[PDB]
């Protein structure tokens, strides 16, 4: 099965460089050219360049030269792209995929995981989690809605659940959003009147790169 | 560059729906058209090769066809595994280009939201801050738009919005808003709404809370 592994470096601050690694495996590694793509969040996919590792080498999409430089290592068989002078711009998820002839032209027909880029100015920082009670005027009156607020954290990701993962039915987690240089999200499950507050509801958020654990119970009033 | 346009950028088609995705690109690509697959939580899979009709082994419901600057994928009938972005690419010239992406979704029945608020959590408040939160829940269509007001006037500043993915058993959106206010502004006002548009209602649907009623 051919594979293509990939990992370099993800969070780098802006004037950095990075070289990622494209490990690949399940075929002649000389045999094919490897190609690099940028996907920038807001969806498109661009093309970076080419580096075939037996048949001579190199090409560049004219955009990246120069602040893109792809090698590769033959005996290890491993593809590098190391990117220059790092920007706002160049926060992305960067695939390497394999050519393959086709009578006439070439298929990327295997791709990486793709590597995660973050250029950023944060540094490691656990969340805030704070319980989300309904309010004032008694609400959610059927089924009750509770929530958690994860607020000020960096790196991605974090994990949410609740009562351990017992209570997975009903429960909504947001994607986290960036806001200034920190994430934040969001959870909310909606639960029978008759389980709280009779029942303790506690939203369980980890954050493994600051080594935290924190355990809200969802109470009454604010 | 040769640009590769797609048509349309979203498609909501109903499972079981024979579904055709176009591209075009700016000159005659020879027929070097490869299409690929983007999952959620973005694996990219080649589905189909040289100018849409050679299959890589992904399902036989997925076939291409096209000549010159007009290529189609068509899904003949749609499964749930295939809502997806599906990607073509001309491999005619350098640079590789891609086209601009189709997302796909499942159409469905209208629903409408369930909204709920929530005040500040004492915690935040020791810390100074106050967010106030908006969940509205489980609706179709994606599109709504949400608004806040204090006492009387402005959703505008402090406000983050985030939207789940489609569901994948019922088949609607969830979305948060939040807004953020520093304790002692927050102390300065009465009510706090959330105020939702959903063309599934004329009447927004509103949520608020005063501040001591609590």
């Amino acid at each position: 099965e051919v594979q293509l592994q990939q990992s370099g470096v993800e969070l780098v601050r802006a004037g950095s460089s990075v070289k990622m690694s494209c490990k690949a495996s399940g075929y002649t590694f000389t045999s094919n050219g490897i190609n690099w793509v940028k996907q920038r969040p807001g969806q498109g996919l661009e093309w970076i360049g080419y580096n075939n590792p037996g048949n001579g080498y190199i090409a560049y999409n004219e955009k990246f030269k120069g602040k893109t430089t792809l090698t590769v290592d033959k005996s290890s068989s491993t593809a590098y792209m190391q990117l220059r002078s790092l920007t706002s711009e160049d926060s992305a998820v960067y695939f390497c995929a394999r050519s393959e002839y086709y009578g006439g032209s070439y298929k990327f027909d295997y791709w990486g995981q793709g590597t995660t880029l973050t250029v950023s100015s944060a540094k490691t920082t656990p969340p805030s989690v704070y319980p989300l009670a309904p309010g004032s005027a008694a609400q959610t009156n059927s089924m009750v809605t509770l929530g958690c607020l994860v607020k000020g954290y960096f790196p991605e990701p974090v994990t949410v659940t609740w009562n351990s993962g017992s209570l997975s039915s009903g429960v909504h987690t947001f994607p986290a959003v960036l806001q200034s240089d920190l994430y934040t999200l969001s959870s909310s499950v909606t639960v029978p009147s008759s389980p709280r507050p009779s029942e303790t509801v506690t939203c369980n958020v980890a954050h493994p790169a600051s080594s935290t654990k924190v355990d809200k119970k969802i109470v009454p009033r604010d | 560059d040769i640009q590769m346009t797609q048509i349309p950028s979203s498609l909501s088609a109903s499972l079981g729906d024979r579904v055709s995705i176009s591209c075009r690109a700016s000159q005659d690509i020879n027929n070097f058209l490869n299409w690929y697959q983007q999952k959620p939580d973005g694996t990219i899979k080649l589905l189909i090769y040289f100018t849409s009709r050679s299959q890589s082994g992904v399902p036989s419901r997925f076939s291409g066809s096209g000549s010159g600057t007009d290529y189609s994928l068509t899904i003949s009938n749609l499964e749930q595994e295939d809502i997806a972005t599906y990607f073509c690419q001309q491999g005619n010239a350098l640079p590789r280009t891609f086209g601009g992406g189709t997302k796909l979704e499942i159409k469905r029945a209208d629903a409408a939201p369930t909204v709920s608020i929530f005040p500040p959590s004492s915690e935040q408040l020791t810390s100074g801050g106050a967010s106030v939160v908006c969940f509205l829940n489980n609706f179709y269509p994606k599109d709504i738009n949400v608004k806040w007001k204090i006492d009387g006037s402005e959703r505008q500043n402090g406000v983050l919005n985030s939207w789940t993915d489609q569901d994948s058993k019922d088949s609607t959106y969830s979305m948060s808003s939040t807004l953020t206010l520093t304790k002692d502004e927050y102390e300065r006002h009465n009510s706090y709404t959330c105020e939702a548009t959903h063309k599934t209602s004329t009447s927004p649907i509103v949520k608020s809370f005063n501040r001591n009623e609590c």
